[PDB]
């Protein structure tokens, strides 16, 4: 999709987790992009979670054990687009 | 096999026990 | 080596010795010496002959006539300095993983704690957490999360061990000078003291105001100030009037679960032949509950709570 | 060589000896032997005899008296910290090709692996795993697949070495952090032992939520929570009502498959001609099939319950 970055923008649910990413040599920073239903499932794969409980908006910041989430999935995706 | 075993397994188990934590520690 | 030494010692003493010995040592001792036990194929008859001797070298040093330090010395603080002192004392000496050190805190301050992670978190944490304290929290928290918890929790299947040092690392980080966490002085109790110890005047203040806030707090400190034991100290006209204004039974059940210098008062107090018969039927029945002998002392109590109000009773 | 004289001793002492002597041996061991003993041609007299007497010096030693490390380690363990604690340490204490590292895996982790492959290497990777661990996978797996593993299995002719070798290496390959693959910490029963800890208003919404979900599990927890052998701590008045409430041949049956303890508590809450008439059929009766008693006791339970219930009974 090609779009000013304002349409980019209002599209994304609140709150989202947002990391900034540097393509070097180039100049300028990246950004990923994760739904929080990605996360949410991720979190719930990860402790024994079978799924079958629908989840609920909640609408809060990411917790540290989360955000250890995000990070160990963010590795893995970096390595990968690098690839 | 003399009473020797008997005697021992008529010893108190907390005797043993010290016992058994001593050796382990001078491993 | 010690250990294959102890694990020799463990398998010639027998199946119930060892496990008796096993009662009597640690976590790790155990676990490293049932490893130890698992590759063991033979034991030579010098090996277990050495082991014998040497077993029975260490047990002539001692012969150290173990005692119960822990029972000792709480019977010795209790018959020393009273109850209150001997627990404050065992608290004081008897004071780890994130989940073990939050099974060691208050119930709400874990719950308000664990209630900002995922649902499926806490139930992770929850079950991997004390039952009793797991309990407190749940009670603690609202309908929905409550709910969810305990629909998680009926379906969990395990979780992975790099989650679970994940999790217990943010549980180590998210804590706070948890170091002598909550701290027992008074309360409730101490407010009664004090009421018992501020003029009739200032009491007849008390009543008014406790009557006046929640109103049940105030009847369990009008439970609560006064006791039943404390019945002895009161001079005998007015456990005579007490006796005139309760039932034979009830007072006889009560007496049954009193004290001997009590029941003796009250006899004394008493007439001879009353007492007698008291006294026999007391032989011939039986065992009463607890529930029961406290419902009678209730009773009496606010028998003697009117008299007193009256002013034909002076406590 | 060791080996030479080991196949003279297992040749001399007869084949029944030699088989025993296999049984504890180790693969590797077994088939070098068995190698070795095909090739034997001659064994003269003063080879058997040097054999004999290194046997028996090497015998004079151990005289190990061997133990069962194994059942002596997990009765000891049991006996020292319950079943629960022995359980996990054996667990700890027994914790390879890429089929046989499949087999030590999750049913369903290992089909969703396998379902990436040609069907025909699926029915061959699951030849070559436990029929166990084959069964659950096959059922988790899709109609058109199960029926078409099932067609090539009944029509399996062999695999070369070399595509066994390669498939092996590929598996090896595919494996994931598979370390500590799942963990035994707690559900269901875990959530039951919680709600039994939670008020009697908790419990009341506890019944209310497990109705409202599945309804199943709801069941099943509903049996879980409290069981027959439960039924010693409970107050006497409630074992006569149930005594009234429940019927002799089901009692009867129920006692014979309990405990001595809950079967003398229901005896002493029964009559003392009732107790003698119960006896007396108990002993003049028969064994029970476990199903029957199990019937019984579940239907005893839901008497328990009923009676509870209505507030008749305090659990």
């Amino acid at each position: 999709r090609i779009q000013p970055y304002h349409e980019f923008a209002r599209n994304l649910p609140v709150p989202t987790n947002l990391n900034l990413i540097h393509l070097k040599p180039l100049r300028g920073t990246g950004l990923v992009v994760f739904s929080p239903s990605l996360v949410f499932i991720a979190v719930d794969n990860l402790f024994g979670g079978d799924g079958r409980f629908p989840t609920k908006v909640e609408g809060r910041e990411f917790t540290h054990t989360e955000q250890r989430v995000i990070n160990r999935m963010l590795k893995l995706a970096l390595e990968g687009y690098s690839d | 096999m003399s009473q020797r075993i008997r005697e021992m397994s008529d010893n108190d188990p907390r005797v043993v026990a010290l016992v058994i934590r001593q050796w382990m520690s001078n491993d | 080596s010690g250990t294959d030494k102890s694990v020799i010692l463990l398998m010639t003493i027998g199946e119930d010795r060892a496990a008796e010995v096993f009662k009597h040592l640690s976590t790790r001792e155990v676990q490293a010496l049932s490893t130890a036990m698992a590759n063991v194929r033979q034991i030579s008859n010098k090996q277990l002959t050495d082991v014998l001797s040497e077993f029975e070298q260490e047990a002539e040093q001692f012969a150290a006539l173990n005692i119960n330090a822990n029972e000792y010395l709480r019977s010795v603080l209790v018959k020393a300095l009273g109850e209150e002192r001997a627990s404050s004392l065992l608290e004081d000496i008897l004071e780890t993983s994130g989940i073990e050190t939050l099974n060691f805190m208050e119930p709400q301050s874990a719950a308000d704690l664990i209630r900002d992670e995922h649902p499926q978190i806490i139930a992770t944490i929850l079950v991997h957490l004390k039952r009793s304290q797991a309990a407190d929290i749940l009670a603690l928290f609202d309908e929905r999360l409550r709910h969810d918890v305990m629909l998680r929790i009926a379906t969990f299947g395990g979780v992975q061990p790099a989650a679970l040092a994940e999790l217990t690392e943010v549980l180590n980080g998210l804590l706070d000078g948890q170091n002598l966490k909550r701290s027992k002085m008074g309360g409730v109790r101490t407010a009664a003291e004090i009421i018992n110890l501020m003029k009739t005047q200032q009491e007849e203040a008390v009543i008014t105001a406790v009557r006046e806030f929640d109103g049940e707090l105030a009847q369990k400190i009008i439970d609560e100030m006064f006791l039943f034991e404390n019945l002895v100290d009161v001079d005998d006209r007015s456990i005579q009037r007490l006796l005139q204004e309760v039932d034979s039974e009830s007072l006889l059940i009560a007496l049954k679960g009193a004290e001997p210098p009590l029941r003796e008062k009250f006899l004394r107090n008493m007439s001879q032949r009353a007492a007698d018969i008291l006294r026999d039927d007391l032989a011939n029945r039986g065992p009463v509950r607890l529930s029961q002998v406290e419902n009678e002392q209730k009773a009496i109590l606010l028998i003697v709570r009117r008299l007193a109000e009256t002013g034909e009773m002076v406590i």
